[PDB]
């Protein structure tokens, strides 16, 4: 059914899911130490785990699609296969012509590895994939490889990770640029959360850390809040929240970080606040190798308006940035900090 | 089966063999070449059926797909290539309408308004030849009735249904009413 | 199979009416002409499916009292009948009649004769119970070989069960 | 029905075919193209009937387009095309005025002034060729008394209205009195 | 809508003939209205449903003929300045008069799966008091506001 | 005691023998909710009712019934029945406050002897 | 009689398609070799891993050769047992494999033993399995390591 | 083990041979007919039963009162056993499957068409014996049978 | 031994084929043992798949039973080449335990006994839809006994008195 859909590029979504399933009831793979998360019991020390072992699984009440079967495939199907249907929601999830060409090009030559044939199956136009990534249960069975393969990293079939990898942390940027800023800096976490100003960054880190939520445990269900279905709306997401991942992303840009200048500007939020505090604490980390409230009364001696010299410094972390990309932090700082 | 192993218990909508009535309105396109002409319908059918051998096409078609190459085997008149010696002789039929098929094989999933051709060709020995079908078989959930599936053959030929039916791989039994019901295919095809 | 009559005899009492109407390009030679141009009257069956055996015996009787018009242009053939009378047949349980008429015409190609048909079956159930004539004693056949072979080519099957009255056992069409 | 299931109660306003006189004008255009004569009124009806094979007309006017069509094939005069040779036979028919229909349809949504036409082939086997049509049924508010509408066919023809209205579909009775109710169309038509 | 249509289908010819549009008609009948804004509502719920492509051309419903708020919602959002304490900037004494309308307590404007966002369209009220037209001067100062910190919405609003 | 019935069987096909009735009428308590000290007498009320099982004249699917009249709360009980061939439901009427056979067969499928219920 | 509401999964593995009950029961009574929740309500266990094997439907995998069948039960409901620890609506997986010479293969538990306050009549627990299945219901209830009006009473393990 | 089974069927016949010159001897139909399984598509436990039947029907070939190309025909329709050291053996069900392959024994060429229903029967009555049907040792050995008791099947040997 | 297949365990093992053959030789061969002997030693060195050893000795077996001769095979025109090709499915009983699984991987077989030339297409088949027997194939024409036609190609057979030969095993170690 699914390689034949995929032939003539009018497969099923439940078609799909149901092969997927079928494909992936690899019990292989023991644990070492106890995997529970969330108060879930999902192993214990040395039992055999399979993909979908960690997600509670349901018959679907609904009319099954006819399928185009094929009867002369032979059981080459879970060497190849499913790393191609997970491949085909992060390449339909680009939305845009390069990328996605570019992620084609790589999920071909990762498949290509395995059964080194591969004639491409989804025709070069009229993409039907990026449908998949708006069902529910394709998003939970690919959010569930993910995480497993995530835990046994050294697996034989680990090769499934790519395509699925979009789907680790996905719609948490607010949280993965707090990482990149924590890192960035070499500042501890701890110390750079008192850093925060401007008050609409503190409601939105008080939003982000509640203490109930383990959000710095790797094998949990926190990456996957929104493809496991756990959450509709991501609190730890880039527009839910703007102003903090405007802040951190423009602070690491002029800390001369390669990712702070592919990050888009949030819409529709104060700038000239934020951009204070981050020049601020910008220019506070590449001049003194920390202080918060020493740079603040520091500042206020200047009755609060950007020195010349902390201009200069920002001219120096934003000059020299080839190739900036539109309505992204890069081109809103070699705009605004480059005059 | 239950009597090798255990806990194989049927289940409860269709107990084994649930009849049921599926109306849909079909179409058909034939086209049937040979190095000789066939001196029987029966050849006909036996150069027909190898139709499937490598299935490619749908899936909660197939049984229909049997019943349409019958019905279009049924009305496959000669051209005029088939006289005496002019080239590889011919044939063709079209077949268009509605009918509803009595069978015993369960609920069917949903069929669309899809056109998909079929080309393979054949060997029985002494003739060959291709083969070109075009089927458009999908449900109909109009109210209007239908004229019945196995009607749809003239007496004239089909001296006997239940092999010539057979031929093509299907499974059929006697209503004791006038109407065939489809019990299954040719096992496990 | 059933305890309670699954597939035994049936005796169903019916009143019904027929008009029967028969063209062709040059009239017929014999009665097995006739049976054959008559037989592909329902090659597209629409009318409702349990009142099929009972259209085909109907059928037989229209057949059975062909006489030709007293114009025999092309000569069409013509009968009528209306009667009551009780059918002994062995296909099980019948749906309920109703008193509706339906239409009939398909035309035949069977050689050397070529025309149309038009039927009229308004074959309907009652529950008067009085008793009636038996449905076999329309017919005036020769017993030995002529209703037996007829009506089996008109796709109805005829037996024995040495009491005297024909009985219906199966209804084999294009076979 | 009610020996099948479980609650279908009938409505009480009409407890199954309450009787009802649905006045209403109309208009009527056609032309019937055929490869030979129609030889029989008979075969005129064969060729009409199917007039409606593919339906996408009106709902509320598909009995009284059925019967607007049966008075156009009984009025179906001939054309001086139709002599011995000249070309194909065009037939022609036009009606129009104002009557009352008796039937057991139920109650007719209400009708507008409002013209479709009509085209279909027909095969009848011996015949070929196609129709047209146009209808201008619309309701008749007006206090004006109509002439019964099975009177507008002349008792020339049509010598037995029970079958020949039949033939397009209809199913007629009659009301012990001379003047004939339309029971019902073709069933689940 | 075609482009969304095709997704599906695939074949999707078009179904109203480019001129002579009778759909205008649809808005005023309030059956319809009701059967959109519950389509919004429940397909707004879930989000990640298999027929949630329904919600193009409901959407429209959403928070309809609630102007007010959404000018409200850009302007705390524009300048980072929390609602509590943007209220306490608003002057003029007919902006004041629109802000205690729009704040009745029972009203649920901060509650997003509730029957607010559509108290026109299922007919909870014939005159909307969240409108742009019964609260011009709020409309008109934060909009202007909004537009006065660069923000791309606010130079449309007539 | 006296007591009081009225059977109830529904079936895809009308049975074959009084094997396949028996079987049918044995899953009758799958989960059994009344009184459980009258479930022998319930047994019993149940056999006999299978011993007069006589089909309506109408014999839709074939509907088994009967009827015998011979604390005082009246229970009901219906439980689905899938002996393979034979499947339906069934209805019973207790109101426990005539045999006709053989019998030390037919009574003992129904779990009588002590009571020896799914044995 | 200790009044109780109940859940179940159950999915069973093997080589091979499972010969009858007996076996069926050899390669499940394994599952608790080494017992590690809680030991309260084992007896409970116990006879809810009984009626699991008692409705062990077969899968499509199970056919002729498609795949190692996986068989699969789930029950849930409410009852009492003639025959505890105050027991609370917590679950617990098990997983444990089972050596039975000619089958090979693991198992998937998830208990819900808990107590039921609500004086809601309730079934009787030995009633859930059905007569088709248990030729002989005490030596299936001995395989399992339970040991046992017409009700039938637990006596220990 | 492999001991003699007195096994009812009843079965269904009508054979059908066309060639290009009519039929001299026996023994040429017996090669015409003798590669019919050249494909087996049907259950190969009805195999010795279908021989058997191939053998009934072509002990009675009747051609056609028309002999264009010569082609024979034969229907037989009956009830009987078979005695065999063929040792255990599926039931069968009542299911109709046609054959066809063709045929180049040198002189003669042609196809065949079968239609086999040798089903079960439980009726307590006895029946008549297959080998009783016949009006035939040789005629088994070059079918590939092997001898009325059949012993085995010996095929392309 | 194991519980699983004791000694001779009997399985069915369903799988589609392909072959393509030629044999030349100095003379047309006469008889059909003459090309058995000279087709038998094709696998005096073996380079394949050792899996498909047992299913390559059928398929060379059945391309031997076929050999249809060209119009070079004539009273002289040149040197005798042979030639075959059998495509379908099938299903060989045989005794021999579970066998590793099976790809769609043609594998050419060059080895002179005149010289031979092979193309195996043995592959699994998971489809449902049953398939004619494998010793089936073999035309009645050729094959007086079968037995040892079959088995100087290294097999041993063993008649199952049904009609169908099983695989008991091949040649010690090949």
């Amino acid at each position: 059914y699914v390689y034949q859909g995929l032939k003539s590029g009018n497969v099923s979504i439940i078609h799909v899911n149901s092969y997927l399933y079928g494909a992936l009831k690899d019990i292989r793979g023991k644990l070492d130490k106890d995997w529970s998360s969330f108060g879930i019991n999902i192993g214990k020390a040395g039992d055999t785990i399979g993909i979908f072992d960690l997600v509670s699984l349901k018959a679907l009440d609904g009319v099954l699609p006819d399928g185009v079967s094929d009867a002369s495939r032979t059981s080459a199907d879970d060497k190849w296969l499913p790393l191609y249907l997970l491949g085909l929601y992060r390449v339909g999830r680009t939305q845009m012509p390069e990328y996605r060409k570019k992620l084609m090009d790589g999920l071909t030559n990762q498949c290509k590895m395995i059964n080194e044939q591969f004639e491409p199956l989804v025709p070069e136009g009229r993409d039907i994939f990026d449908v998949w990534g708006n069902d529910s249960n394709y998003t939970k069975i690919v959010a569930a490889v993910d995480m497993f393969f995530h835990m046994f990293k050294k697996h034989e079939c680990a090769s499934f990770r790519y395509g699925t990898i979009v789907s680790r942390f996905k719609d948490c940027a607010a949280l993965a640029t707090f990482g990149h800023l924590c890192k960035i800096t070499g500042m501890s976490t701890e110390d750079v959360t008192t850093w925060i100003l401007n008050r609409e960054v503190a409601d939105e880190m008080v939003q982000m850390m509640l203490p109930g939520q383990e959000i710095d445990k790797a094998d949990s269900y926190m990456p996957y809040l929104i493809d496991f279905g756990l959450s509709s709306k991501s609190p730890y997401s880039s527009v839910k929240n703007p102003a903090f991942h405007f802040w951190g992303q423009l602070t690491a840009l002029l800390l001369r970080s390669t990712r702070a200048r592919n990050a888009r500007q949030p819409d529709d939020i104060e700038y000239t606040s934020l951009t204070t505090a981050g020049l601020l604490y910008a220019y506070a980390v590449g001049s003194s190798a920390r202080d918060v409230v020493e740079w603040l009364g520091w500042f206020e001696d200047q009755n609060r308006k950007p020195t010349p010299d902390m201009m200069q410094y920002a001219k120096r972390a934003v000059m020299s940035l080839q190739g900036l990309r539109e309505k992204t932090i890069g081109k809103y700082a070699k705009s605004e900090f480059d005059k | 089966l239950s009597n090798d192993f255990f806990g194989m218990e049927d289940m409860d909508l269709y107990d084994k063999d649930s009849l049921r009535y599926e109306k849909f309105r079909f179409m058909l396109k034939m086209t049937v070449r040979s190095n000789k002409p066939f001196r029987s319908y029966d050849d006909v059918t036996a150069a027909v059926s190898q139709w499937d051998n490598s299935y490619i096409g749908m899936v909660g078609k197939r049984p229909f797909y049997k019943i349409i190459a019958l019905i279009g085997s049924s009305h496959l008149q000669a051209t005029p290539a088939v006289l005496a010696d002019l080239n590889q002789p011919e044939y063709y039929a079209t077949l268009t309408g509605r009918c509803f098929l009595p069978h015993r094989l369960g609920l069917i999933p949903p069929m669309f308004n899809v056109s998909e051709t079929f080309r393979k060709p054949f060997n029985i020995g002494i003739y060959k030849g291709t083969l070109d079908f075009t089927f458009t078989v999908s449900d109909d959930e109009s109210n209007e009735k239908v004229p019945h599936v196995w009607e749809y053959m003239n007496p004239k030929y089909q001296s006997q249904i239940q092999k010539e039916g057979l031929k093509f791989g299907l499974i059929l039994s006697k209503k004791a009413t006038g109407t065939w019901v489809l019990d299954q295919l040719s096992p496990f095809k």
